[PDB]
């Protein structure tokens, strides 16, 4: 698994980025402002859309960047299946050649 | 510190806690415009898809605060459209300013290639492993053959 | 359900932007 394996953690990393950038910062910013919003009743509501549009947009990154991640590492383990068939396949090849040749010197 | 705008210093960071020390870790480039096009496209597809859920989720709320004006529900939805783009235009800003290990395969991030190469990979190993079975009884054939023929 | 449907319906989303 190590030729694969910083490219695999690139996506892990960029879910990280969004996850702190959104519950770490965007996020508790819009809750600082939507408690602080009791005496207007529409700038709460306001910054209640922040709050839900923030949580939504976050989960759904997070989501999408572990679909992105779960296609890569079966994709990574399909071209390993694949080199051993290939080496299979150049093995009975080779096997092949062998045999014939073991039945016309034996013929 | 570090605070989540930070994107390079997070990104670099975030690799250092995750892999140990190596060559891997020690080129870094800029991101290539399609990593930063699919992020972003990410980005803008979960944003859109954020926009219509929540509004349709608080259409009551929303309409009962508005007091039946459409037009400033409309007006409200461009606002908080305009935030978004706001945000999202410092997110691509910061992301095409930081650095990623240069052994990456940035392409690994778009959804179109890595579709295209699972369905192509699917269809190369199907291919070969009807091959190999052809060729395991070709084989079996020729080693029949082999074991008459010892025995003359 | 299965990764191929997911990456499909991730891969379908994201065209029907911009």
């Amino acid at each position: 698994l190590s030729s694969s394996i910083t490219s695999v953690t690139t996506i892990d990393v960029l879910s990280s980025l969004f996850i702190n950038l959104f519950e770490n910062d965007l996020i508790p910013q819009a809750l600082k402002d939507f408690n602080k919003s009791d005496d207007d009743q529409f700038r709460k509501l306001l910054y209640k859309l922040d709050l839900r549009l923030f949580q939504t947009i976050s989960d759904q990154m997070t989501r999408d960047l572990k679909d992105i991640l779960d296609i890569n590492v079966s994709n990574n383990e399909l071209c390993y299946q694949l080199k051993q068939v290939l080496a299979r396949k150049e093995d009975l090849n080779q096997q092949i050649i062998s045999v014939r040749n073991e039945i016309q010197e034996l013929k | 510190s570090v605070r989540p705008w930070e994107f390079r210093k997070v990104i670099q960071a975030e690799y250092r806690e995750r892999l140990p020390r190596n060559y891997e870790l020690k080129h870094w480039k800029k991101p290539s415009k399609i990593m930063i096009g699919s992020i972003l496209r990410l980005l803008e597809t979960n944003t859109v898809s954020a926009l219509d859920s929540v509004f349709e989720k608080y259409e009551k709320e929303m309409n009962q605060m508005t007091h039946g004006d459409n037009n400033e529900v409309k007006r409200i939805y461009s606002k908080k459209e305009r935030l978004l783009e706001i945000i999202l235009t410092k997110i691509k800003k910061k992301l095409r300013q930081a650095k990623f290990p240069s052994r990456i395969s940035e392409r690994d991030l778009d959804i179109e290639y890595i579709y295209s190469k699972r369905q192509f990979i699917q269809n190369r190993y199907s291919q070969e492993l009807q091959n190999n079975e052809r060729l395991e009884a070709i084989l079996s054939r020729e080693q029949n053959l082999l074991e008459e023929t010892r025995k003359l | 359900q299965s990764i191929n449907d997911r990456a499909l319906s991730l891969l379908q989303r994201t065209r029907a932007t911009k």
